[PDB]
């Protein structure tokens, strides 16, 4: 309807994102390598941790400047076979520019560890705030919702597939808005790509019928993310990864009663098994779920812009968890120099 | 209800990617 329409609105998009794409492009072909050095920074205190190494709060003693440091020990991403993944992830994250996606500020590489300096957000993630306050109200999550929904026209537009949403990933800035952080699984690819990668919760059906898959797969997970945010709980969940993937690959999702019809309607359309049938992957792309009834008190420019008013401020003053504090040991010897020759 | 069955479930805190 409003959806497959042109032009005026849908020209300036397409003029952003082509002076985005030459920006972008720029970038990806020649990155940004070895900016910083890790004694350039004062390690304040862990985050927290992923499978490859501490996340810390530092200080860059030359600006004074906050930022937040993973830790990716060269070894354990080798065993996990991740050298490609990594790569990707810094490459793209380097390249990338957006107001609702973290900042790669700086990067680096030791004898022992790879290094991914990245913007501070105040406010942590939204998956702790979501789980304290229990689910947010249509219109907090609506807000929320349409920075993915923008994200992901940007990095889509690019060739990028995001392929990790979910709001563990997603931080709370000081005006409340959101920063995508974790681009461990994004990748550049035209076309059809196959690795099995994601968050369980999230994963597309055609991710775990092993089919080979596209972009449609970020579109499908922000269906997730919205459902998740608005009921307090994911639309298909269990105690083990298996019963929750034949929850996913059987065509079933109950909607709690407080669900406006709107957001049915906009949920039934996201999570759909069909990829002939599922929004954004459609003749008209992003534009079904832009024009949608649930976002049509959405004003997408003002969003980006961050004009409008964050339904959430968090608190800044003590609320940092606590975790054995340790020094890094950098090994005298290169690990994996070969392997991660480019980063 | 659904709500109590998720917060009684192992899967309510933060929840880790796989890549096998
Ligand atoms: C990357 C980043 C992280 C932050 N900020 C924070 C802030 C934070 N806080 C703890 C709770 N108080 C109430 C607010 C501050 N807790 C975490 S705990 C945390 C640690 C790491 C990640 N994510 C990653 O490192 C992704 C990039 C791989 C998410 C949350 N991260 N800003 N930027």
């Amino acid at each position: 309807a409003a959806a497959a329409k042109k032009g005026s609105e849908q020209e300036s998009v397409k003029e952003f994102l082509a002076k985005a794409k030459e920006d972008f492009l720029k970038k990806w072909e020649s990155p940004a390598q070895n900016t910083a050095h890790l004694d350039q920074f004062e390690r304040i205190r862990t985050l927290g941790t992923g499978s490859f190494g501490r996340v810390m709060l530092v200080k860059h003693k030359e600006t004074g400047n906050h930022y937040a440091m993973k830790i990716l020990d060269k070894q354990k991403v080798v065993k996990l076979k991740q050298i490609e993944h990594t790569l990707n992830e810094k490459r793209i994250q380097q390249a990338v520019n957006f107001p609702f996606l973290v900042k790669l500020e700086f990067s680096f590489k030791d004898n022992s560890n790879l290094y991914m300096v990245l913007e501070y957000a105040p406010g942590g993630e939204m998956f702790s705030h979501l789980r304290r306050i229990g689910r947010f109200s249509e219109p907090h999550a609506r807000f929320y919702a349409a920075q993915i929904v923008l994200t992901f026209e940007y990095l889509h537009s690019l060739d990028l597939i995001y392929r990790d949403l979910k709001p563990e990933n997603l931080l709370i800035d000081q005006q409340g808005y959101i920063k995508v952080a974790d681009f461990g699984f994004a990748k550049r690819v035209k076309g059809r790509t196959w690795t099995l990668c994601g968050t369980p919760e999230y994963l597309a059906p055609e991710i775990i019928l092993s089919k080979g898959y596209n972009k449609a797969v970020d579109w499908w997970a922000l269906g997730v993310l919205i459902y998740e945010m608005a009921a307090g709980y994911p639309p298909f969940f269990a105690d083990q990864p298996i019963q929750i993937y034949e929850k996913i690959v059987s065509g079933k999702v109950r909607f709690p009663s407080h669900f406006s019809s709107d957001l049915k309607d906009l949920l039934r359309n996201l999570l759909q098994v069909d990829l002939t049938k599922r929004f954004g992957n459609l003749k008209n792309g992003v534009n079904d779920i832009k024009n949608h009834k649930w976002f049509a008190t959405t004003d997408w420019i003002a969003i980006y812009q961050r004009k409008v008013e964050a339904p959430f401020i968090p608190k800044f003053k003590s609320n940092f968890d606590d975790y054995e504090e340790e020094e890094i040991r950098v090994s005298i010897n290169e690990k994996c120099g070969k392997e991660f020759s480019e980063f | 209800t659904t709500y109590a069955d998720f917060i009684a479930s192992g899967r309510t805190g933060r929840r880790n990617a796989i890549h096998d």
